[PDB]
């Protein structure tokens, strides 16, 4: 989920 | 009254608010900054920036990049329908759980609309040391992710  | 009639269903307002918040962000910076250009608010701790993330932490997983767009876009999918049943079925008067679990559904949505419209996720945030140490850049849609999945884990003490 995150952008990494 | 009509809030009965729809039964823990307007606590999206916060997923939505979240949404609509990290996308006017990214938009200001994408315009102000070129890549990798600085913008110096504390000339060791703090700076905005403007980078792209096409998810080269996990480029040890492949012999190619570019699948990071696709995997990445399918999980946050199914993660996003399931956290909609979960909060449906909450029982009125579990304020921590309701606003908990619309932090992350709206984070979520946020950099998955980047990876579907654009190819990457912008990141604007850079959190550093003088020169030591360089935190990864992010923005809002991670602090919303972060910040309601730590309440999911202070849950039941
Ligand atoms: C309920 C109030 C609203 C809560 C929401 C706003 C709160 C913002 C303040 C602190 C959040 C700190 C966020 C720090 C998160 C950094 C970790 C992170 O973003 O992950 C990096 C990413 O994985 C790399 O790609
Ligand atoms: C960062 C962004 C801030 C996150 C939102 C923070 C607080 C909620 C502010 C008020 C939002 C109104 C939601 C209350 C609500 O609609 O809940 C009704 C529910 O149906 C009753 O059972
Ligand atoms: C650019 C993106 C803009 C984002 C907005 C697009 C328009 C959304 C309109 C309707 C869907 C509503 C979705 C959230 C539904 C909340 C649940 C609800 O409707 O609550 C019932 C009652 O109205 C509460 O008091
Ligand atoms: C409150 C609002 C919640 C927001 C919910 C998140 C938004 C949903 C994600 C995308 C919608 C647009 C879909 C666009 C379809 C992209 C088609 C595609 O697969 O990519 C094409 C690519 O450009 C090759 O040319």
């Amino acid at each position: 989920l995150i952008s990494t | 009254p009509d809030v009965d009639r729809f039964g823990r269903l307007p606590w999206l307002w916060i997923t939505v608010l979240v949404f609509v918040l990290d996308q006017v962000s990214k938009a200001f910076f994408q315009a102000e900054l070129s890549m990798y250009q600085q913008i110096v608010v504390i000339p060791d701790l703090f700076s905005w920036t403007l980078a792209y993330n096409t998810g080269a932490a996990f480029s040890f997983l492949a012999d190619s990049s570019g699948w990071q767009r696709w995997l990445f876009a399918l999980i946050a999918i199914v993660v996003s329908a399931s956290l909609v049943v979960w909060l449906k079925r909450l029982k009125k008067g579990e304020t921590w759980l309701a606003i908990a679990l619309a932090l992350v559904l709206g984070g979520a949505l946020g950099n998955l609309y980047d990876r579907m419209v654009l190819g990457h996720v912008v990141d604007f945030i850079l959190v550093h040391w003088q020169n030591r140490w360089y935190f990864p850049a992010f923005n809002l849609a991670d602090s919303a992710i972060t910040v309601g999945a730590v309440m999911l884990a202070l849950d039941m003490f």
